[PDB]
């Protein structure tokens, strides 16, 4: 694109970490820069304006700067909940239209490591009725993010019918994920059991027809 | 090419063109306040008698039909004048904006360019797209061009 | 039952037995004012009105429930209107700044 | 100022697709406002934009020819149109107002944004199935076999909204991905009150709302 | 130093203008009030007419408009007038079938 | 502390203040005249019509019904525009008296003060409450202290 | 007169008629809202192209 930023960024709480954003003379060279902010699957904030101006609601340890074609974006004394993406932007005159940096992921470190929990779920007797069966595996409050899900249909593990999804990070900036069992209600031995191994140790529950 | 309310610059580099977006702005947001206050005018509807019967009540809903057609003709005139108000109002605050712009244009550029009484200067010094951008920003200053 | 008889016209009655002719008849003319009230009247006031009873003008216009009335009333107004009394703005220069 | 973009929308390649930005509790008329969508995984792009008072529609020259915007300035109301759709028009859609008359000021509020999913078959409404549950239960709705995203989950006509974590949907061989969600509240709160799970979907316009006793 | 100007109040109230809109002014009167409820009264300037001959004691207005022996006399003149009975009863005399 | 319009005085004396008696009874009268004619419009009222009678004519009440919340409707819109007008004539006399204000204190004092463009002037000579005081009553005369 | 309507402008012309709901209100002329600057046929304090 247009103008361009790293790809990622890192630090360590209450350090100062600074993303920075090239452009060319058409853009950032003759008109004013803007910043936003944006968590996961919510939309876009505006963090700074007119090169250098907070929003009311934006924290003071957030501070812009622009220099020749280029421009900074400074965050001082870094906390948790400033894990996200950051995008620049301003006015092209040759493009006649506004423009993006490919954004910025920025990483809080210092996470705490967090034991899953688990709660699994068996086939609902209206599934049944409609001659489904699904095992429902949900996995929560885990950290780091990396979780492995093992299905065992009574004690040796079935080889179809898995799907898990991706780990999504909470609210709570640990992370979960869910994984999904379908089989025929005929299907549904004595006993059936989700495995999620986490660092080594495997959290475990089971239920029963 | 966008701005409403900006300046121009003429010299040796031809002619050039800036926008004053806060006076532009203010113009704008004084139409958009006349266009709400008229669309936001609560009037009464009319319908019909709930009581007069067809036939039976011919007489007084003669009278009803009177009453409406009067009634119309009322508020037509009374939202006729409201518009034309409106268009006073806005028409008068373009005079206070431009004499704004005029006593802006005093009070850069200093003492050493010259009012033609037109909106217009005439300035010593070269301009530009540059300068006139600063003094479209309002961060221009006199001193650049070594001058009072 | 009543009959009214206009503008000196004759009105007419058929009956059989057990007839009440008229006697005494009710003559009238003029016009008065009539809103809807409850007795008894107490004391006087400038204006009566339908839905707030006797009240007296203390200001020129009011708000509230618009109703018929008779007499020297307030003005019914949509909104509390308010007259100018003073100066413009200014919250204020530092012509001076002491105390 | 809150402004609701438009629903869902599900369209056939080559047809198109129309977005309608509302604001409620003020008008936005006297600003910019711009049209910004965010492929998945990827970044911010403008589309271009409009000032309804000033009288400006611009476009990207990348979507030049193929997006028109609009607005009825006497409903507050904008619009985006954009034709000749391509799987590569699959993403979310963004507007938002500027702090002024034109696009230069940076733009301070947004919608929730618009989902658009392209492709070429009928849709799916998923049936809810629900879970069952000291301290602290669990309880969730299982949302089965549905395309395409997004759907919406609810609990207890929005006003639960303590301890809800609506997980992510994992994407089936069969097309179909399934959804859940999961609410926690005291374990006592059991037997005195009854949790209501609602999910919306509005490509195929579905609304079950379910119930799910202990 | 010397300054003109004008002194103010240094509170901001709002005004509403033809032409101009929403104006911070220093002082204001507000023009209207909301009444509050209370009995009916005689309108002054005014002869108020409530029963048609209040002087008839233990009399209606309808039993006065039949004319019920001793319900008769002189029935004041008014330029106003109160609705105190929407369904007027008599209290004496022969039995009527009113409705 | 009375006065509405008056004057200020800053120098070594501290600041002190007097005030206009011509410019505020001016501004007040003009306030006092828009509140009489405000307070003196003449508006018919409603009543009952007499020859309609309730149960036999209920049709007829329905529209008579009509016909005053329309009007009520009606008066409020004409008596509203007539306040509106009213506080554009006060807030507009306002100006005039200030301007009119900066041309009496450039009227006094002479050429040997200067403007600050603020309502305000620096001038030569020290002030302080009697010299304001006789600026207060137009008859300051600058030759006091020797000037032009 | 017009049957169901929606209020696309706050004011219409044409025939007047009983109503209800939600209604644009009628007025005798094509009300015209000023969205503009004055006049001005154009200056040449610059005179070119
Ligand atoms: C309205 O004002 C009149 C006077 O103009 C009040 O009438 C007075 O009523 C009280 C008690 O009845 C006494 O002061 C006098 O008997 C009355 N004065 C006169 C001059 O008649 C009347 O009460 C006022 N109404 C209201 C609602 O306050
Ligand atoms: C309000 O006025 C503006 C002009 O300032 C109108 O915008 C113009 O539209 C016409 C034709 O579409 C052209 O003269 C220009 O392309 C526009 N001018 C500018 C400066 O862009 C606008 O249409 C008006 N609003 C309405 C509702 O008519
Ligand atoms: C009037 O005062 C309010 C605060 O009471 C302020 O917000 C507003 O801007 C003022 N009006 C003008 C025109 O400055």
């Amino acid at each position: 694109s247009a103008l361009t930023q790293p790809p990622a960024v890192s630090g360590t709480p209450g350090q100062r970490v600074t993303i920075s954003c090239s452009g060319s003379d058409s853009n950032i060279g003759r008109r004013s820069v803007n910043w936003y902010q944006q968590f996961p699957g919510t939309a876009p904030k505006l963090l700074i304006y007119s090169n250098d101006q907070r929003p009311s609601v934006v924290p003071d340890r957030f501070s812009g700067s622009k220099s020749g074609t280029s421009a900074s974006l400074a965050i001082s004394g870094l906390q948790s909940e400033d894990e996200a993406e950051y995008y620049c932007a301003a006015w092209d005159d040759s493009l006649k239209g506004a423009v993006f940096g490919g954004g910025t992921q920025l990483t809080v470190l210092g996470q705490p490591k967090a034991a899953p929990s688990v709660t699994l779920f068996p086939p609902s007797s209206e599934e049944l009725q409609a001659n489904k069966a699904t095992l429902v595996c949900l996995i929560s409050d885990f950290y780091p993010g990396a979780v492995t899900v093992a299905w065992k249909a009574d004690s040796s593990p079935v080889k179809a019918g898995v799907e898990t999804t991706t780990p999504s990070k909470q609210s709570n900036n640990k992370y979960a994920a869910s994984s999904y069992l379908s089989l025929t209600p005929e299907q549904w031995h004595r006993s059936y059991s989700c495995q999620v191994t986490h660092e080594g140790s495997t959290v475990e529950k089971t239920v029963a027809p | 090419i966008a701005g409403w309310h900006g300046y121009t610059s003429h010299g040796a580099h031809g002619v050039a063109v800036a926008a004053d977006l806060k006076s532009t702005q203010e113009a704008i947001n004084k139409i958009t306040k006349n266009l709400n206050s008229l669309s936001e005018l609560e009037v009464k509807n009319l319908q019909r008698l709930s009581g007069a019967m067809d036939e039976l009540h011919n007489e007084i809903l003669e009278l009803d039909e009177k009453v409406d057609d009067l009634r119309a003709d009322t508020i037509s005139s009374q939202i006729e004048l409201a518009v034309l108000l409106s268009n006073e109002g806005i028409i008068n605050s373009e005079d206070e904006h431009l004499l704004a712009l005029e006593r802006k244009l005093k009070k850069m550029l200093g003492p050493s360019a010259v009012e033609i009484g037109n909106g217009c200067f005439e300035t010593k010094h070269k301009c530009n797209q540059t300068c006139l951008d600063r003094i479209a920003a309002g961060t221009f200053d006199a001193g650049e061009f070594s001058l009072p | 039952d009543y009959m009214v008889q206009k503008s000196g016209k004759t009105g007419t009655i058929t009956y059989q037995r057990g007839i009440l002719l008229p006697q005494k008849v009710w003559c009238a003319s003029g016009r008065s004012k009539v809103i809807k009230g409850s007795l008894p009247l107490i004391g006087e006031a400038d204006c009566l009105h339908e839905k707030y009873g006797g009240l007296n003008k203390s200001k020129p216009y009011y708000t509230g429930e618009h109703a018929k009335a008779i007499g020297n009333c307030p003005i019914w107004v949509k909104t509390p209107l308010k007259l100018a009394n003073g100066t413009k703005y200014r919250p204020p220069a530092k012509l001076l700044k002491e105390r | 100022v809150q402004l609701v973009q438009s629903g869902a929308e599900v369209k056939k390649p080559g047809s198109s697709v129309k977005v309608s930005c509302k604001s409620s509790g003020g008008t936005s008329n006297n600003y910019a406002i711009s049209w910004v969508r965010q492929a998945p995984g990827q970044g911010l792009d403008w589309m271009g934009g409009i000032s309804p008072i000033f009288g400006s529609t611009a476009y990207a020259q990348k979507f030049q020819g193929r997006v028109t915007i609009s607005a009825d300035i006497f409903s507050n109301t904008a619009y985006m149109e954009l034709n000749s759709l391509t799987s590569e028009d699959t993403a979310v859609y963004f507007c938002a107002r500027h702090g002024n008359y034109y696009y230069y000021s940076g733009m301070d509020v947004w919608g929730q944004g618009t989902t658009v999913t392209v492709s070429s078959a009928s849709t799916k409404g998923p049936s809810v199935f629900p879970l069952a549950p000291g301290g602290t239960a669990a309880l969730g709705c299982l949302v089965k076999d549905y395309f395409p995203e997004p759907v919406t989950v609810s609990w207890n006509s929005g006003a639960l909204t303590s301890g809800v974590h609506t997980f992510p949907a994992v994407l089936q061989s069969s097309g179909l991905y399934s959804l859940s969600s999961v609410v926690t509240v005291p374990s006592s709160s059991l037997g005195t009150q009854t949790y209501i799970c609602n999910v919306n979907h509005k490509p195929s316009n579905t609304k079950v709302d379910k119930r799910v006793e202990p | 130093r010397i300054c003109t100007g004008i002194t103010s109040s240094n509170s901001p109230h709002v005004v509403k203008t033809a032409t101009q809109g929403e104006v911070n002014v220093t002082g204001v009167i507000p023009l209207t009030t909301t009444p509050t409820k209370s009995h009916f009264a005689n309108l002054k300037g005014t002869e108020t007419r409530g029963k048609l001959c209040p002087k008839c004691l233990n009399c209606t207005d309808l039993d006065v408009a039949l004319g019920r022996p001793k319900c008769t006399g002189k029935i004041p003149s008014a330029r106003v007038s109160i609705l105190h009975e929407v369904r007027p009863v008599t209290s004496g005399c022969f039995p009527i079938m009113h409705d």
